[PDB]
């Protein structure tokens, strides 16, 4: 947290900016809440917060979370998204329903992700989400 | 009849239908408390 | 009965069967209208142009009443009522979340939201417009009245459709239209005029409690107010009975110019204008042959009309006007076009409503507007001509007709063309960029303005004379001149300009010859794609072929951009820089030498300072001198209350760049990458199975020219928006 | 002028020699496959590079090709003057 | 490898070279190419049919 | 221009061009050194190329050195 | 000796079709009626003798075949060459009505049936100027 | 972090040049649609609408699109 | 001035330098190359997957491409 960088909540000028803070929403304390919530980072000559990204405890979980979270949802959509993908073509409709979704089956799809991390880990041990470099038959060349 | 979902789902009102679903859930929350940093 | 819209391809038997490829989805938004590529008849075709009609009705009416909802319980009207200038109207009020909170258009009285720039209130105020529960009532009807024809044209397609020999009786068409529609319709507005409009805008002189003044039933049977004023108004004295009209001189007079107490011109002049108006064309309309035996047989007058020169004259057009349709819409288009144009270049010396001089924010909007839309559908215009030579012609009913004759020398004509378009073009230019060269050279005395080599248009300046004293002889019964930029006094109000005489010096010669240069070539691509359509001396098949197909393989050397409406693309490139440098120019004048503000010995001291005769000669100048004013806000134009719609020219760039990359590359290397990715999406079992393909070299030029031509005029609507709310 | 090529594919439909304008084929006879009488070019000296041929070849991986090569004169080039 | 066998392609330069496609017809005549194959895979304007020399032909089940 | 446009259009107009010289009097003495002809696919990609390169490199130059010894 | 019913055009013979080339079509139509020529223009024929003088191998095959046998059905048209001297060559009709594929044995020049999985190579064929043929 | 930005700003560019590049070279023999360009040569070769259109697929239309991209990166 | 002119300068020179050794690259490939002699040498196996170096390739510049985007307009 070096580099010269002064604690956001000593920097003279952050609450400089903080005393005029335009509070941006219809609630008077908009402005100066949100510097108070900025406290907990150093600031600098800008008087604005740089992010510190290395697991250090000063600012581990402002950027730790979020990226689970993000990798939470995207393994979420990309695994529903596959799953329906596989399903539709045991029906032999494969271009007719590519573009009527069938609702009563893609629900229950989606509100069954719930576990696929783990899910996903069986079908890596059990070799379950890649086909054979040959047998995959998309010729190269 | 209900056979209007029959000629309803057709993806593209279905698409903007859950874009908008999905936009009004991230305002409520940017809605109700956009004051957590 | 709901069991039929989810069956797509209902038109088309070839894409009705199922969604192969990607493909299936582009041509599904792009044949759902040609139904004439459906089937040989026509009433279906006929029943179907109506009920489109009715439908942009309906919607017409639609928006229009919606657009009244809000100017009456969101729009600051009826306190903008009592002052019209301290005062900036405004509506669509900003809606209280993150993100839209700072952007409250303040514009007095407390009225935050949106300041408005479509002068709607204008026309409300001269249709004398008190409370807006009478508006709420008008947007009721409105609607109702949308939703009524909208079930009329359901009615008249699936129950009671009309017959086949209702179309062609185009002598029943015109007289109708052109009698009962426009002049009954003018008349009837004209009455309502005399009744209320004139009325209330006398009470609109002093401040004469706007509420309070009565309404229009106080007026159906009361003439004793209307016996106040115009007392040959008492009932009329009804003197048309006795064929007497001198009576009359109180509210029909003509007075023809600026009335400095409304902000537009005397109305009077406009009601007798649209009495006059209507009886004429009323008696016009009467013209033509009906069911009473009666009239012209008009395809025997183009017969008559023949000679040496002629050949054969007109003979034999009326095939082509009726059985055809394709022809007739580019007819009117182009018609159409020309017309809104000058309507543009009309309505800015003889301001028909009250407070529009005076208001320097609607006029150029308006202007521009319009005239963007003129040329944007004229070319469309021209291209349904195209698409008629193609689609409809006959060599039998077109033997050495008037049109035929130029099909046969088209050569000539083209080439004398080429010739007229390289004299004007470098005529023009180089001698300006000569000038340039001059000027950065230190030979000032090389140039080319009333201070250097002269040159003067003698021509505008002796028509424009020949106008200035027009009244007494010319027009004796006529007070004032038409206009005052020709000629008369400087009108005005207050510090601000209404109209003064406009002055021709040197540098209005080569804009106008630049002008004409360009209208010149554009001609050249669009006429050049009209005669060599069918047959190039080369290609004996278009016609053969179609008009919208890439090229004839490699052939001859290289044959792409063969068809038409790649003539139409280029062409429409064309009138962009036509129009973009003709808005430049109305610009830079009305702001530089005609508008401004006022002191009280009418000196009008111009926003600019009069730049042409300094700095609209050499290029450098013209970048210098327009855009350092027209964009010097732009920058810090945000970051206060009515300040933070930052504006997206920073992002028209973008889709403009965007843009540029669609039209310069092929499509083998997007079908390659796209290939790839499906051998990645293949390996990992993901891969759709409706199979992604590259877009085609006809989509993909339009989509370029598309995103090319909507990043441009974004950027300029832009540019010029901010830079009038900074005068504004 | 430029160069044509002929490969063992022909089923024998003749859409090309229907196609090409410009009178540069010919089916000479064959015994291979039921065709009996394959597509060939005796005449190339008339080729133009239009190569409407091989779009009309419903082959897959179309039997005929054109090298399009690079000694043209007036006839291949195609002038009226 | 019968009529209406799903069976692997061993033509190099074919447009499913390793694809699977079903034989429609099985011929068997003085033709260098007799075996008749379907697919439903697109090449250019769909030649999801075609024929080969069953020399150039290996099953997968 | 040279990107933009294509070779299927700067022919037609040179037909009818060559037309001229044939019809006129008192010049069509002169006749032609060789038969001209539109330009080529390649090298019309290989003349757009080298004009937007050399555009690209002259003004950025210009802009750099004017500022540097114009600023210090 | 017949010509069509026509009042003049602009795109017709030039300096080189009569310094290098001509070309001349003719049939028998024993009927008169409306036709189009690519050079534009729309004409009647008349019975019987059908002459016409052009300068492309494109305008004269192109009603040979649209115009003549696919809709007005004659098929006794002759095509000509003419070389700058004023003598002809008889290119075509060779087999009658064009048909392109029947005969009782054919011409033999040159043959080529080879797949294309063995091409010819850069590195491997070299210094010298044959083509990707001969193997 | 303006340092931070332009450099990634970098890195960027030189991935897609050499991508394009690369592709280009690797594509000098055949494409998975068009494999037999190895004989047409470093050269023309446009085969024309077989599919939508086959138009810059010459081995060195990869030349003017890594030209451009070299050049906005410089 | 003269060090900044010369920094470009010379920068300029060497951008598209490389753009010529890539292309001399290219057209080795299609000119001076033997395929059996050098049949299973490290050349062939990288011809053998090339595949997903240019897929990986696309894919981190559209991960830097979208990303450094977002932040800017963020
Ligand atoms: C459940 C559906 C699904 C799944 C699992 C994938 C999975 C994948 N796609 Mg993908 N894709 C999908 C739907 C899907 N896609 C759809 C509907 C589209 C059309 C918009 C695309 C368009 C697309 C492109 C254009 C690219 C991928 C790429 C990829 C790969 C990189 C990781 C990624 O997700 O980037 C997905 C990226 C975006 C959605 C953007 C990965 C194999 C990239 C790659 O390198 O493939 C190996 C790549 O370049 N995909
Ligand atoms: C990206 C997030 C976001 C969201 C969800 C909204 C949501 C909204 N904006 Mg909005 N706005 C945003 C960002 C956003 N804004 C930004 C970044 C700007 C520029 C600073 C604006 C500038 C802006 C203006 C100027 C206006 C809105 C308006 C609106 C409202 C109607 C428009 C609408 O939702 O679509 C359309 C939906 C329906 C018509 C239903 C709605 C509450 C309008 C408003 O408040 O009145 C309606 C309005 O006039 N916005
Ligand atoms: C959320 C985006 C949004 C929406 C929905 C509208 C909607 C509208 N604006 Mg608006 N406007 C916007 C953003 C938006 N604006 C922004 C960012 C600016 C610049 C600050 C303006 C500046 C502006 C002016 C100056 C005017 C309007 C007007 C209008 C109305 C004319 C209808 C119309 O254009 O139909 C087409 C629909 C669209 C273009 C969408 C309509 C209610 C006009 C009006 O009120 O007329 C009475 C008018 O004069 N607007
Ligand atoms: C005096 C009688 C009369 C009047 C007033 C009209 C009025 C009209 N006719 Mg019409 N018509 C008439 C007699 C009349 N017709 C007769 C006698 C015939 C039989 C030959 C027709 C046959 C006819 C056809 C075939 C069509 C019209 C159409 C129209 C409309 C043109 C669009 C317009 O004006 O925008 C007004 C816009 C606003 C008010 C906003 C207009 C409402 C067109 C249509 O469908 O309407 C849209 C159309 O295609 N007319
Ligand atoms: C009232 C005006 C009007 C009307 C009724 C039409 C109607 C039509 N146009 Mg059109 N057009 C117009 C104005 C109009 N145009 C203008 C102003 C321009 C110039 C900008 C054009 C430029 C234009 C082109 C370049 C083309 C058409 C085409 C068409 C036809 C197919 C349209 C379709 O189904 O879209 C489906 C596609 C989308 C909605 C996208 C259809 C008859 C197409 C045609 O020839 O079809 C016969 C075509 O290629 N138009
Ligand atoms: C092309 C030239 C031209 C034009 C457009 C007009 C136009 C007009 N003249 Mg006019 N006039 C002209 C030449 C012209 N004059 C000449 C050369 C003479 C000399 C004989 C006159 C003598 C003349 C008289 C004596 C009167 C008009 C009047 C009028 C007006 C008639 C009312 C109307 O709407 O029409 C109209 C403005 C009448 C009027 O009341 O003007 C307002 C009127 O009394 N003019
Ligand atoms: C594609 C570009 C191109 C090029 C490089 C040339 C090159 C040439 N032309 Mg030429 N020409 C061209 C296009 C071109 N032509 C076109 C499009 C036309 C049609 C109008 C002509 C019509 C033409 C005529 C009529 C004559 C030439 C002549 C010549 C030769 C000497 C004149 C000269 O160089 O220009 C000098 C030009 C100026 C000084 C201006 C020279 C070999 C002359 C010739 O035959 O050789 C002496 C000659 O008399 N040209
Ligand atoms: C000292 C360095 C050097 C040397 C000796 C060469 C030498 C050569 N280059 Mg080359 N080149 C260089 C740098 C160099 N280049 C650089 C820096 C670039 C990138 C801007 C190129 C881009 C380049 C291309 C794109 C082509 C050549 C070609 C050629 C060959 C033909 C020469 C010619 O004028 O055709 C130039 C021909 C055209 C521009 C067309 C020749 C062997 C050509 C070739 O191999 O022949 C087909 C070729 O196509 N070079
Ligand atoms: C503002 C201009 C602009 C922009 C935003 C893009 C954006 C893009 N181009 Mg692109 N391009 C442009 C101009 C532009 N191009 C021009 C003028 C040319 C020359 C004609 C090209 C030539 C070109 C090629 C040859 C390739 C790209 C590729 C790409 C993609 C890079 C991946 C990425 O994350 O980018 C950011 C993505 C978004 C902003 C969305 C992306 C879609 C490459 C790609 O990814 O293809 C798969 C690729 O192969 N473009
Ligand atoms: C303009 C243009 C042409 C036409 C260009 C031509 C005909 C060449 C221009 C003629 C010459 C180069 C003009 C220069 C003549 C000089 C004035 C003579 C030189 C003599 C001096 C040195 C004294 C194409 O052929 C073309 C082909 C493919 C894609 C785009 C285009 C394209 O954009
Ligand atoms: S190349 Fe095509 S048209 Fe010619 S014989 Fe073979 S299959 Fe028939
Ligand atoms: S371009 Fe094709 S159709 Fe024309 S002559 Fe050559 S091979 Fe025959």
């Amino acid at each position: 947290v070096g580099a010269g960088l002064v604690p956001c909540s000593e920097s003279p000028e952050f609450i400089q900016r903080a005393a005029s803070a335009r509070n941006t929403t219809a609630d008077p304390n908009s402005g100066q809440k949100r510097f108070e919530r900025y406290a907990q980072e150093l600031c600098g000559p800008e008087g604005l917060p740089h992010l510190i990204v290395d697991g250090r405890l000063n600012h581990a979980g402002d950027f730790l979370i979020p990226s689970i979270l993000f990798l939470y949802i995207a393994g979420w959509i990309g695994w529903v998204g596959r799953a329906y993908l596989q399903e539709i073509k045991k029906r032999d409709n494969t271009e007719l329903r590519e573009v009527i979704i069938d609702v009563p089956t893609a629900l229950p799809l989606m509100l069954s992700g719930f576990t696929w991390p783990l899910a996903a880990v069986k079908e890596l041990l059990s070799g379950e989400l890649v086909a054979k470099d040959d047998e995959i038959p998309v010729s190269p060349r | 009849q209900n056979y209007l979902l029959r000629y309803l789902s057709l993806g593209p009102v279905l698409l903007f239908a859950w874009l908008s679903f999905t936009a009004v859930l991230l305002i409520v929350f940017n809605y109700l408390y956009p004051d957590l940093l | 009965s709901f069991e039929k819209w989810g069956q797509p391809g209902h038109f088309d038997r070839t894409l009705a069967k199922g969604p192969k490829t990607t493909t299936w989805i582009w041509n599904l938004h792009a044949l759902a209208h040609d139904f004439d590529t459906h089937t040989s008849d026509l009433e279906d075709i006929s029943r179907k142009i109506f009920a489109a009609h009715f439908g942009q009705l309906a919607v017409i009416f639609l928006w229009l009443s919606g657009m009244e909802f809000h100017g009456a319980r969101f729009s600051n009207y009826e306190a903008w009522l009592s002052d019209p200038i301290g005062i900036k109207p405004s509506a669509q009020v900003v809606w209280p979340i993150v993100g839209q909170d700072i952007l409250n258009a303040d514009v007095g009285g407390g009225f935050h939201g949106i300041q408005i720039t479509s002068g709607l209130f204008q026309v409300w105020r001269a249709a004398g417009f008190t409370n807006s529960f009478q508006l709420y009532v008008t947007a009721i009807g409105g609607l109702v009245a949308a939703a009524l024809m909208l079930f009329a044209g359901w009615f008249h397609y699936h129950k009671r459709a009309p017959k086949l020999e209702w179309f062609q009786n185009a002598e029943s068409m015109l007289n109708h239209h052109l009698a009962g529609l426009l002049g009954l319709g003018c008349l009837s507005w004209a009455g309502h005029q005399i009744h209320v409009a004139l009325p209330v805008n006398k009470l609109l002189d002093a401040g004469v409690a706007p509420k309070d003044i009565p309404l229009p039933h106080e007026f159906i049977l009361n003439n004793s107010l209307m016996a106040e004023l115009y007392p040959s108004f008492a009932k009329g004295l009804t003197p048309f009975w006795t064929l007497n009209w001198g009576q009359y001189a109180d509210f029909l007079t003509f007075k023809g110019g600026l009335n400095p107490v409304t902000g537009g011109l005397w109305l009077t002049d406009t009601a007798h204008h649209h009495l006059a108006l209507a009886v004429l064309f009323i008696v016009a309309g009467h013209m033509y042959r009906t069911n009473w035996g009666i009239g012209h047989s008009i395809k025997e007058i183009l017969e008559n009309h023949k000679g040496p020169f002629t050949g054969d004259g007109h003979k034999g057009l009326y095939e082509n006007m009726t059985t055809s349709w394709h022809a007739q819409l580019g007819t009117n288009l182009a018609m159409l076009g020309s017309l809104t144009i000058i309507v543009a270049h009309h309505m800015y010396a003889m301001p028909p409503y009250p407070y529009l001089a005076t208001d320097y924010a609607t006029a150029l909007s308006i202007f521009t507007h319009h005239m963007w839309i003129g040329g944007f559908l004229i070319v469309g215009g021209a291209a349904h001509a195209t698409i008629f030579m193609v689609r409809d012609y006959d060599p039998a009913v077109n033997q050495n007709n008037v049109l035929d004759r130029v099909i046969r020398h088209r050569d000539a004509i083209i080439s004398h063309l080429n010739w007229v378009c390289m004299f004007l073009g470098f005529h023009s230019f180089g001698l300006y960029i000569h000038n340039d060269t001059m000027q950065a050279l230190g030979r000032p005395q090389d140039m080319f303005s009333d201070t250097a080599i002269q040159l003067q248009p003698v021509f505008a300046q002796f028509v424009q004379n020949i106008h200035t004293l027009a009244p007494g002889s010319t027009a004796p019964n006529a007070l004032e001149p038409v206009s005052y930029a020709f000629g008369g006094g400087v009108v005005a109000v207050g510090g601000k300009i209404a109209m003064m005489p406009i002055a021709l010096g040197t540098a209005d010669f080569m804009i106008h010859h630049i002008h004409a240069f360009q209208i010149h070539v554009t001609v050249l691509i669009l006429l050049k794609g009209f005669l060599f359509a069918r047959n190039s001396r080369l290609i004996p098949d278009k016609a053969n072929l179609g008009f919208r197909f890439p090229c004839d393989g490699p052939g001859r050397g290289g044959t792409c951009q063969v068809s038409g409406w790649d003539h139409v693309f280029l062409g429409l490139f064309w009138m962009f820089n036509t129009i973009a440098i003709a808005v430049y120019h109305f610009s830079w004048k009305m702001q530089s030498d005609v508008w401004g503000t006022i002191d009280p010995d009418g000196t009008i001291a111009h926003i600019t300072g009069g730049n042409f005769a300094m700095s609209a000669n050499t290029i450098n100048g013209w970048l210098r001198d327009y855009q350092w004013a027209q964009a010097a806000q732009v920058i810090q134009s945000y970051g206060s209350a009515l300040s933070a719609y930052g504006l997206l020219f920073l992002g028209a760039h973008f889709v403009w760049a965007f843009s540029l990359m669609f039209l310069f590359s092929g499509r083998g290397y997007w079908q390659e990458l796209i290939e790839s990715i499906v051998w990645a999406h293949n390996k990992l079992k993901v891969a759709p199975t409706i199979q992604p393909r590259a877009l085609s070299i006809i989509q993909g030029r339009a989509v370029g020219v598309a995103h090319y031509l909507l990043g441009a005029i974004v950027t300029i609507w832009a540019f010029f928006e901010a830079r009038i709310i900074s005068v504004g | 002028s430029h160069s044509v090529k002929i490969y063992d594919t022909c089923i024998g439909c003749t859409q090309c020699v229907r196609a090409c304008p410009t009178d540069v084929l010919e089916m000479v006879p064959w015994d291979g496959c039921k065709a009996g009488q394959i597509a060939a070019s005796p005449r190339t000296e008339d080729c133009v590079g239009c190569k409407r041929c091989e779009t009309a070849c419903p082959t897959d991986f179309l039997s005929i090709r054109v090298y399009l090569s690079n000694a043209e004169t007036t006839r291949s080039m195609g002038l009226a003057y | 490898v019968e009529r209406g066998s799903k069976v692997r392609i061993l033509r190099k330069e074919s447009y499913w070279f390793q694809d699977v496609g079903v034989v429609a017809s099985v011929d068997k005549s003085g033709i260098r190419y007799p075996v008749i194959v379907r697919f439903d895979k697109v090449n250019y304007a769909g030649v999801n049919t075609n024929n080969f020399a069953e020399t150039e032909l290996v099953e997968i089940e | 221009m040279f990107l933009i446009s294509w070779r299927g259009y700067w022919q037609e107009l040179i037909e009818t061009l060559v037309w001229a010289h044939e019809r006129t009097p008192l010049a069509s003495l002169v006749r032609w050194k060789d038969k001209p002809v539109a330009m080529s696919i390649v090298q019309g990609r290989l003349v757009g190329l080298a004009h937007f390169t050399v555009g690209y490199v002259l003004t950025y130059a210009a802009f750099v050195i004017a500022s540097t010894a114009g600023k210090f | 000796g017949q010509t069509p019913i026509f009042g003049g055009s602009t795109g017709g013979l030039l300096t080189k079709a009569f310094r290098e080339e001509k070309y001349v079509i003719t049939w028998t139509s024993p009927k008169e009626q409306v036709f189009e020529m690519p050079t534009g223009g729309a004409a009647i024929m008349r019975q019987g003798p059908n002459k016409l003088e052009l300068a492309r191998k494109e305008y004269c095959i192109a009603l040979g075949g649209q115009q003549l046998r696919a809709k007005f059905r004659i098929t006794d048209y002759k095509i000509y060459r003419v070389y700058p001297n004023g003598e002809v060559q008889y290119l075509h009709p060779s087999d009658g009505v064009f048909p392109e594929k029947v005969n009782e044995g054919r011409q033999k020049v040159g043959y080529v049936d080879r797949n294309i999985g063995k091409n010819p190579d850069p590195a491997k064929l070299k210094f010298s100027g044959m083509t990707t043929y001969n193997a | 972090p303006g340092d931070f930005l332009v450099h990634h700003a970098f890195a960027l560019g030189i991935h897609t040049t050499v991508l394009v590049l690369v592709k280009g070279a690797l594509d000098a023999r055949g494409s998975k649609l068009m494999p037999d360009k190895k004989d047409f040569g470093y050269a023309f070769p446009c085969d024309g609408p077989g599919r939508g259109g086959t138009c810059d697929i010459s081995a060195w239309d990869a030349f003017y699109l890594a030209l451009f991209w070299a050049l906005n990166t410089v | 001035t003269t060090q900044a002119a010369l920094y470009t300068h010379h920068q300029y020179i060497a951008v598209f330098l490389m753009v010529g050794a890539f292309a001399h690259a290219g057209i080795f490939w299609v000119r001076d190359y033997d395929a059996e002699q050098n049949k299973g040498n490290v050349l062939d196996r990288v011809l053998q997957h090339k595949e997903a170096i240019i897929s990986h390739l696309s894919w981190v510049s559209l991960f830097l491409g979208f990303h450094t985007l977002g932040l800017y307009v963020h």
